[PDB]
C-alpha cells in the first residue's frame, strides 16, 4: 500500500519530505481528475469539539467530493459533551466503533494524538489541537506554494504579522525547512516575533533567515508573501495602532513585486490585506482556500485507500 | 547492613531517596526493603540508600533514575556478592512519573501516561511532551 | 411484508418476543453482510428536539450505512422551534411531507407517540421521550446480550446503580421479561431502588429477582453485569460519598467471574467503572455501543423495506 | 542497626510503613532515618519499622498513628537505651492528613488544613468535618 | 459583656439552649421597643456569594432598623472573588479590613466557618452555607414558636415535606431537641424521609418521634405544623404527582386543629399551602417572615453591642 | 478652601507631589481619629459601569465611614446608559442633577475625564478607566509605602510581573517619580516589560532604574516589593509555564530581605504570592487593602469638605 495508508495525520513533525510530496502529487491528480466515488460506502466523523466553520465546511466538502458519507457535530454549548465529564478517551472509543475515519478539532494540545491511542484501527486526522498543530492547513499552504511556484526548494518566503502565536506559520516554517535552499524574512512587531525555538531549528539546518521592519525591504525578492492575522486582543489598543502599519498590505506595496510572487493568508483577513490587493494577479488567498479541498481530499484518499488508483 | 541477593541503590543525594520510593512505587512489593536516609558520606557529606531483596532493575529502569540521582550507583547482588555495578545514563524517554507544565495539555484530564522525549542541552535537559509537543527545561517539569 | 414494515417503533411495551427476535436476527445478518445501498434514495429526518450527540451520531451512522440521506436538527437554544410556540403536531405534519421516516428524541414523555398521530404514513422511530422509552437502546442492549451469551432466556442479569431513574434499565427489564427463566439481581442505594411497579410486573410472571448490597454476592453467578450511571445530582454530595463504593466497579472485583460474563453500560461512565476494567475480556461497553449501529440499521431496514432481502 | 538517640516506631503492619512516611512527612528532615519494610515478625508475621534519630513525638503525635497502625509501639531511645514505650490511642481530632469526602465542602479549594472530630462507635470510627459538619465512616474517608 | 458579644454565629450546634433563649429574649425586647440608633456608625457587609433576595432583604432591613450602614454584593453568575479566581480566604481577609461584621451566604458547606479563620476580630454571621446550616432561619422559627405557643418545651411539632434535603428542618429539629419534652411527627414521602442521623440524635436523648403518611393522622394533636417546599427536581414529575397530596395543605384539612396551632413555612410556599389557608387563624408564615427582622436584629445587636439589650 | 476642594480626581498626572502629600496626611488623620459625620447629608453616586466588587466595596465603605449616603449600580452585561444606547454624556448630565459627587469605573479610557465635561459643579472621582488611570489605587499604595517606610523619597522599589499592561504599576511609577532619590527595579518576562515611555520619563528626571530577570538579584536591597498579577491570557499556557517562576514569590525567597521590607500586591494575588508568605512580617497586601479605606475617605473628605481635616 501507499506510505500513508491507514496512518494517523497528527503533526507536521511526523511527516517526511517524501510524505509531503506524495500528498501534494495526489492533490494535483485529484484536482485534474476527480474521483467522486473513490470513498463510496465510507463514513467519516467530522468532530469539531472546537467549532471552526471555515475548516469544517472545507473538510466536509472534501469528504463529499470523494463520495464519502459524513456524520458529526460542532461544539461549545450545544454538543452533549465537553460540559459533561466523559473523557475524550471514551468518546473516541465509542466513535471509532462507528466510522471509518475521524477528523477532529479540539481546544487542547495533544487531543488528536490521544485519540489515536483509543481509535483502534480507525485513522485520526487532526483539524487542529489548541496551539499545537494544524497539519492540513500546512498541507494546503504547501500545495499552493508548489502549484504557483513550481517548487518547494530555493524559495524566498516572507512571513508577516503575528509570528509569535501563529500555529499556522510555525508549522509552515517547519515544513519548508524539510526542503533545501529556502530563505525566510520575518516581519513582525517585537512583541509578536517568531519564537526562538523556530529560529534555533533554522540555525541548526543552516537555513538563512533575517528580520525586517517593513515589507518594502524584501518585496523585490519575495516569491511568497504569507500574511497572518494580528488578533487585536494580543496587543493593547494603542500598541496596535502604533505598529499596525508595518503588518498591513495594500496594492501600492506590490509595485516592484516579481511576476511569480503570490500573496497568501490563512484567513480571515480583516485589516492585514486591503481589498484593493484582491484584483491584482498577486492575491492568492482565495485560491489558497480553494486548494484546501484538494489537499484534504488527497489526505483522505491516501489514508483510506491502499493503492493510488489515479 | 549486607543482603544476600537483589539490588542496592547507593549514593542517592539527600532528599531524593524518598522521592525514588514514591515516584517508582518501590515499596509496592512483599520483598524485604531496607532504607537509610541522611546517612553520612565522606564523598557527599550526606546520602540516601535503598536496598530491595530478590528484585532486579533493567538498564532502562536504572536510567529512569538519571534525572534524580545522576551520580547514584546501582549494585546487582547475589550470594552476598556484588555481581554488577551500573550507573544511570540519560534515557531517550521518560514515562509515567513527570507532569506536563502546559495547563492546556490533553494529558491532564485523561487516562493516559505522561511521556517525554529527552534531549540534553549545555546546562539543562530539554523535555518534550508526547501529547502537546511543547518542550520545557527539566527544571520546569520537575518544579514541585 | 415483514411484521415491522411501515410500523412505528415507540415503546418496548409494543414489541412482542417475536418482534425482538426479528430485529436481532436482522442485526446479525447486516453485521455479517452489509447492504450499503438498501435504503438508497430514502431521506430520513434526524430530529433531536432534545440534544444527544451520542445517540444521534449512532443513529445517523446507521442511516448512512444503508445508503440513506439525512436531514435534521438538534435543539435547545438553536433550532427555530421549542422556544417559539408551534405545536409538535404541526411540526410533524410538516416534516412528514418531506421525509420517508422520522427518528426523534424529545424532552416530554409521549412525544413520539403523538408524532405517529400526525405523520400519516411516515414511520416514527423513538430515540427517547423524557423518562418514558428509548427502545433502540434496549434493542442494542438485547442484541449485545444475545450475541455474547447466545441466548435471551435462562440468564442471570445483575443491574447496578441508579435503578430508580434509569429509563434504560426499566426498559431492559421489561424486555428480558418477555423471555423465560431469567433471574435478576438488583444492586442499588435504597434511595435509588428499582421501582415497585417493575417488581410487581416480575412477580406477576413468576420471574425471580433479589436485592443485594454488593456485586460480590452475585459475581460468581452473573452472566450480564449491567452498570448504570449514578447522576451526582440525584443524591446529595455527602450521601453519594457514603454509598458510592457499592455501585463502583474495578478489575479486582472480577476475579471469580464466569468466562462468559460481560460488563455492559449504556454510557457515559465516569465513576462507575474503573479504567482498569477496560482491558479485561469482560469489558463490553464499547462493543455494546458499536452494536447500536447494527440494531439501529436492522430497525430502519425492517421498517422501510418490505421484504428481508438478506 | 540500633540507634543511640531518638524514636523507633515498631510493629507497623506491612504496607503501612511507607504510608506513614508519606502522610506525616517524616523524611522531611536532616536527621538520620533507618527503615525496614516487610520484616519478618512472628510477633505478627511481617512488619514495617521506622527509626528517626534525635527526634521525639508528643503523645498526640503518637495518637495520629491510631487509624493506620493501632497496634504499633513507639519507643523512646536515649544513650542506646529504651527509656519509653508507647502505644497509640484514638485521638479526639485528626488534622491535615485526611480529605473530606463531601465534594461541595469548602475545604477543597482553600488554604486551610483539613480537620475531623473523632467519635469511636461500636463497629467503626466516625469522622466529622470541622467545615461542612458532615460525618462519615473512617472507612469512607480513608478510601480517598 | 453579653455571652454572644463578638461571637461568630455559624451553626445551631454551637449554640446552647441559653444562647437560643438569650437571642429570643433580645428579639422580644427590640420588637416591643425599637432601638433605631443602637448600631449607629457600624458598617456591615452583606455578602451574598449565593443569591437570596428574601434572606438578603430581611437581613439588610434588620441592619437599618438598628441604624447600621450596609455595603454588599449578590452573585448571579459573576464575581471573581470568594469563588472564581480568588480564594474565599483572600476575599474575607480583605473584607474584614473594611467592615465591623460580615453576614455571608455561600453555595459551599463550611464557607462561613472558613471565613472565621480569616476575619480576625470581625464577627461572621452565617446566612446559609450549602446544605449545612442556616442559623438565623432557625432562630426566627423558634422565636415564632415561642411567641405563639408561649414556650419551646413540651410541644407537639409536625414537620412536612422534604425532610431529607431540608437544611431548615434539620436545624429546627436539633434546636428543638435542646429543649425538654418535645414530640415530633414526620410526614414525608419515603424518598424524602428525615435522615437517620437526626433520628439517632432524638433516640439518644429519649425524645419521642413517629412517622406518618399524611397530615390528618396527627392534625388533632399538633401545636406546630411546619411545612416545607418539595422542589420538583428532587422527584420525577410522575412520582411527584403520585405522592404530592400527602404534603399539600388546604383549609379543609384544618377542621379538627387545636385552637393554638400555627402553620409555618420558611417560604416560598407556592406548591404546598393553598391560598385558602391564608385567612385562617392558623396561617402564620407571613408573621413568621416578619419575625426574621426581630431575630436578625437581636443577633446583630448581641454580637456588636457589648451591653445586654434592655 | 483646601487645594482639592471641589476638584475632579481623574489622573495621577494631574496631581502634584503636594497634592499627594495632602491626601496622605488627611488619610493618616482620619485613620487616627474617625469623623463619622463629616459627610452627613451628602449623596454619592457609586457608578460601576465596569464591575469591580473589591473596588466598589472599598469605595462605598469609605463613603459610609464619613456618614454619606450612597446610590449606585454595577454593570454585569446590562444597563442601557453610559454605554448601550444613551451616551455617557447624557448619563452624567442626568446623574449630576441627583448627587453631590460621582465615583465612576468604566471600561473605556478617558471616561471619567469626559464625565467632568458634563457633571457641572459635581466632582468626579476616577475609580478606573480602561487601561489608563486608577488614581485611588495609587493613593492607597503610596499611603502604605509612606506608613511602613516613613517616607516616599530615597527608596528602593521593586516591581514584579506584568509591567507592560499593569495600569497600577505605571501610575505608581509616575507617582513615585514626583519624589526624590527613588531607585527602581523592574522584574518582568521580556514579553511583559515596563513600557519605554515610562523608562523615558525616568531617564529625563535622572532617576535610576535597572532590569532584573528574577527577584533574588535584588531581594537584599529592596524596601518595597510590589507584586502584580500576570493574567494567563497575556501569554500562552506553555509560555506562562516556562517563565512563571521568575514572578512568583514564596517565603524562602525572603531569607535575606531587609527588616523594613514590605510585600505589596493590588490583589487578587492567587497566582503569584504563595500563602506561606502571609504570616511573615513582610506580607503587607491585606494591610494595603485596608488602607484603601483611609485613602478613599481622605479624597472624599478633601473634595467635598471646604475645610482642611484636623
Ligand atoms: N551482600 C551485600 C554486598 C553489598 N552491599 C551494598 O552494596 C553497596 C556496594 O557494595 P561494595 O561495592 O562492596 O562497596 P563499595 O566499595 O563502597 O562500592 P562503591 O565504590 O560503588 O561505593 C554497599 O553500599 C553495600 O552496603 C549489600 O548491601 N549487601
Ligand atoms: N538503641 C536501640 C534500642 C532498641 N532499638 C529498637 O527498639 C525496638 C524496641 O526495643 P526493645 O524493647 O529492646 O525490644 P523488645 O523488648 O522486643 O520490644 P517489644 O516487646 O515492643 O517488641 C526494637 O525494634 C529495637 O530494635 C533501637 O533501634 N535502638
Ligand atoms: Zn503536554
Ligand atoms: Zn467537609
Amino acid at each position: 500500500a501507499n506510505p500513508l495508508y491507514q496512518k494517523h495525520i497528527i503533526s507536521i513533525n511526523d511527516l517526511s519530505r517524501d510524505d509531503l510530496n506524495l500528498v501534494l502529487a495526489t492533490a494535483a491528480k485529484l484536482k485534474a481528475n476527480p474521483q467522486p466515488e473513490l470513498l463510496k460506502h465510507k463514513v467519516i466523523a467530522s468532530c469539531f469539539f472546537e467549532a471552526s466553520t471555515r475548516t469544517r465546511l472545507s473538510f466536509e466538502t472534501s469528504m463529499h467530493r470523494l463520495g464519502a458519507s459524513v456524520v458529526g457535530f460542532s461544539d461549545s454549548a450545544n454538543t452533549s459533551l465537553g460540559k459533561k465529564g466523559e473523557t475524550l478517551a471514551d468518546t473516541i472509543s465509542v466513535i471509532s466503533t462507528y466510522v471509518d475515519a475521524i477528523v477532529m478539532r479540539h481546544p487542547q494540545e495533544g487531543a488528536a494524538r490521544l485519540a489515536t491511542e483509543f481509535s483502534g484501527n480507525v485513522p485520526v486526522l487532526n483539524a487542529g489541537d489548541g496551539s499545537n498543530q494544524h497539519p492540513t492547513q500546512t498541507l494546503l499552504d504547501l500545495f499552493t506554494i508548489q502549484e504557483t511556484q513550481g517548487r518547494l526548494d530555493n524559495l524566498h518566503v516572507a512571513m508577516v504579522g503575528d509570528l509569535k502565536y501563529g500555529r499556522t506559520v510555525h508549522s509552515l516554517t517547519q515544513a519548508l525547512a524539510k526542503f533545501d535552499g529556502n530563505r525566510f524574512y520575518f516581519i513582525a512587531p517585537d512583541a509578536l516575533a517568531m519564537p526562538q525555538y523556530i529560529l534555533d531549528m533554522l540555525d541548526e539546518k543552516g537555513i538563512a533567515w533575517s528580520l525586517h521592519s517593513s515589507i518594502e525591504e524584501v518585496m523585490a525578492e519575495v516569491d511568497i508573501l504569507y500574511m497572518t492575522r494580528v488578533q487585536k486582543e494580543r496587543l493593547d489598543p494603542s500598541e496596535y495602532a502604533n505598529v499596525k502599519a508595518q503588518f498591513v498590505l495594500r496594492a501600492s506595496d506590490l509595485h516592484n513585486a516579481k511576476a511569480n510572487m503570490k500573496v497568501l493568508h490563512p484567513l480571515p483577513r480583516v485589516d492585514e490585506i486591503a481589498t484593493d490587493v484582491d484584483k491584482t494577479p498577486h492575491a492568492w488567498y482565495f485560491q489558497q482556500a480553494g486548494n484546501g479541498i484538494f489537499a484534504r481530499q488527497a489526505l483522505l484518499a491516501l489514508v483510506l485507500n491502499r493503492d493510488l488508483v489515479l | 547492613e549486607a543482603i544476600k541477593r537483589g539490588t542496592v541503590i547507593d549514593h542517592i543525594p539527600a532528599q531524593i531517596g524518598f522521592k525514588l520510593l514514591s515516584l517508582f512505587k518501590l515499596t509496592e512489593t512483599d520483598q524485604r526493603i531496607t532504607i537509610g536516609l541522611n546517612l553520612p558520606s565522606g564523598e557527599m557529606g550526606r546520602k540516601d540508600l535503598i536496598k530491595i531483596e530478590n528484585t532486579f532493575l533493567s538498564e532502562d529502569q536504572v536510567d529512569q533514575l538519571a534525572l534524580y540521582a545522576p551520580q547514584a550507583t546501582v549494585n546487582r547482588i547475589d550470594n552476598y556478592e556484588v555481581v554488577g555495578k551500573s550507573r544511570p545514563s540519560l534515557p531517550e524517554r521518560i514515562d509515567n512519573v513527570l507532569v506536563c507544565p502546559n495547563s492546556n495539555c490533553i494529558s491532564h484530564a485523561e487516562p493516559v501516561s505522561s511521556s517525554f522525549a529527552v534531549r540534553k542541552r549545555a546546562n539543562d535537559i530539554a523535555l518534550k511532551c508526547k501529547y502537546c509537543e511543547k518542550e520545557f527545561s527539566h527544571n520546569v517539569v520537575l518544579a514541585n
